[PDB]
């Protein structure tokens, strides 16, 4: 969905910053078990495990 | 126009199934989630249609591009007289999607106990276990209702 982090400055202006998947890796129902999330003992568990 | 057999399925329409049908129309035609006309009559309970597309030869075990089948979504909304009419026309009564969820499993957690004991008629593996080992009775015991442990017993 995209998360605003906080702002910047561009040329002078505040704007924001964001940060959201690239389109490729946020497009079919198949790339949800592609994300993963880190364990308190520091392992990378895939989505589709939970 | 198998995508209007797809839009005339879901609006319940009986009679654009009819004629779209009689004119020949894919009756296993498919929107992009895998839904087939079958699963949507299935989902917002339209039996009329079920039938009506269960005779002309559509597929009563379609799945979607996620393992489900219309035998899920009519025993999961508690559709019970679509649960044994797709029963009664061959659905696998035991039929698993990718996350490895079962018809009675989803009927178990929703409530219907109707259903449920439907399900178990035309044969079911109570002891079917989802990706995290969890049985239909599991379900029960979790979700406090002791009217459908005791008949999952």
């Amino acid at each position: 969905g995209g998360s605003y982090v906080n702002d910047f400055i561009d040329r002078g202006r505040v704007k924001k910053v964001y940060v959201m998947s690239e389109a490729k890796y946020r497009m079919l129902p198949d790339d949800i078990g592609d994300w993963y999330v880190r364990a308190a003992d520091g392992q990378m568990v895939p989505f589709s495990a939970f | 126009l198998g995508k209007k057999l797809l839009e005339a399925a879901r609006a319940g329409r009986d009679d654009e199934v009819r004629i779209l049908m009689a004119n020949g129309a894919d009756v296993n035609a498919a929107d992009v989630v895998g839904w087939t006309p079958l699963h949507l009559a299935a989902y917002w309970g339209h039996l009329e249609i079920v039938e009506v597309l269960l005779k002309n030869g559509a597929d009563v075990n379609a799945y979607d591009t996620l393992g489900s089948t219309p035998l899920h979504l009519a025993a999961h909304f508690g559709h019970l007289e679509i649960v044994e009419v797709l029963l009664k026309n061959g659905a696998d009564v035991n039929a698993k999607d990718d996350n490895g969820i079962t018809p009675l499993h989803l009927a178990a957690n929703r409530g219907h106990l109707e259903i449920v004991e439907v399900l178990l008629k035309y044969g079911a593996d109570v002891n079917a276990q989802d990706k995290f080992g969890k049985t239909a009775f599991d379900i029960s015991i979790n979700n406090g209702n002791e009217d459908l442990a005791e008949i999952l017993q």
